């Protein structure tokens, strides 16, 4: 069994839309809606296939139109915030001074709006960070990954700081060399 | 920001059983998390999932042209996209790197945990077993479970609670579709 | 080798 899903969403009042394809829980690509460009999750995908990103904008336009209808149909019943679970891990066993990657896994939340900051020794770090778009879950909440390549040392500690409207205070998830 | 939020979601799902031998298309519409109407190729018409979706099922089911587009999707959409992606998704195979390192359940004195770290593999189905002197060790095994890295790789740690003694040979054994025979890594006190 | 998207269905006002 395999499953391919074309997942879309549109969110008011933020007016943010998303369009992506998922294979068995992994993102094949998404459409950068502002640039109207296909963003392949692995570079090698773009050499094997193509996708006319322009047509994702038509789907989002229908979804925005449907959202206005459903919002009214529901008597303006808003979404209930579901705050995320957050886990910090590395993608390989940690060796001192051997380059590695910190993964911040943000799971089981909605709406798909989140602020994520990597902290090193309590200070925000942005050099080399990357992230995924919001990924759909089978229970129709969302998940997301943020990444920080790093050089493991004994003198550095790290936190992934997540802010979400369902959280009372920011959620800080710690990592340090054992 | 406390302004109320409203979310629409659509999931156009293609389900494949034995490649493209059997294919099911599911067109699903959601308001926040509530699926309210769907098209199931098993039915060939939209059905309301909740009362919220009844106006759409009635309206869309009245448009034969719309329905025939959905009825064709298993062929024009699902089987087509399966052909496009199958070689680097269905057939993607990345074998695991396997590392065995010792650890401590709590700060003790002696390592009392043997970690079998299995990294970078695809797809997710994997079997990891611990052996001591060639007999499988089934007691005191604990794991992270299967972890998605979000980049088309998985990892898992499988830990054996044991006090290692000299003269013992410990083996982590990994079975995975990318491997043609079990990957084994040994560890000795 | 071209990905096909499927349209989302439009509700009526
Ligand atoms: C909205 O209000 C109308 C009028 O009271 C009612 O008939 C309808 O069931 C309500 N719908 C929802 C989803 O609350």
């Amino acid at each position: 069994e395999h499953v391919i899903i074309q997942a879309e969403f549109y969110l008011n009042p933020d007016q943010s839309g998303e369009f992506m394809f998922d294979f068995d829980g992994d993102e094949i690509f998404h459409v950068d809606m502002a640039k109207k460009e296909t963003v392949w999750r692995l570079e090698e995908f773009g050499r094997f296939a193509s996708f006319e990103a322009q047509g994702a904008l038509a789907n989002i336009a229908v979804d925005k139109a449907n959202l206005e209808i459903m919002t009214k149909r529901s008597n303006y019943t808003p979404i209930t915030n579901v705050p995320p679970e957050v886990t910090v891990l590395t993608n390989s066993p940690v060796e001192l001074r051997e380059p590695n990657v910190l993964i911040c896994f943000i799971d089981k939340f909605t709406p798909p709006v989140v602020n994520v900051t990597w902290l090193r020794n309590g200070k925000p770090v942005t050099t080399g960070v990357s992230e995924t778009v919001f990924l759909p879950r089978e229970d129709h909440l969302f998940r997301k990954f943020h990444y920080l390549p790093f050089l493991p040392s004994t003198e550095d500690v790290y936190d992934c700081r997540v802010e979400h409207w369902g959280l009372d205070e920011p959620l800080l998830k710690h990592w340090e060399f054992d | 920001d406390t302004r109320p939020r409203f979310l629409e979601q659509v999931k156009h799902e293609c389900h494949f059983f034995n490649g493209t031998e059997r294919v099911r298309f599911l067109d699903r519409y959601f308001y926040h998390q509530e699926e309210y109407v769907r098209f199931d190729s098993d039915v060939g018409e939209y059905r309301a999932v909740t009362e919220l979706g009844r106006p759409d099922a009635e309206y869309w089911n009245s448009q034969k042209d719309l329905l025939e587009q959905r009825r064709a999707a298993v062929d024009t959409y699902c089987r087509h996209n399966y052909g496009v992606v199958e070689s680097f998704t269905v057939q993607r195979r990345v074998y695991p790197e396997v590392t065995v390192y010792p650890a401590k359940t709590q700060p003790l004195q002696h390592h009392n945990l043997l970690v079998c770290s299995v990294n970078g593999f695809y797809p997710g189905s994997i079997e990891v077993r611990w052996f001591r002197n060639g007999q499988e060790e089934k007691t005191g095994v604990v794991s992270t479970g299967l972890i998605q890295n979000g980049d088309w790789t998985f990892q898992t740690l499988v830990m054996l609670e044991t006090v290692p003694r000299s003269g013992e040979v410990y083996t982590c054994q990994v079975e995975h579709p990318s491997l043609t025979s079990p990957l084994t890594v040994e560890w000795r006190a | 080798d071209i990905f096909e998207r499927i349209a989302s269905e439009a509700s009526r006002l």
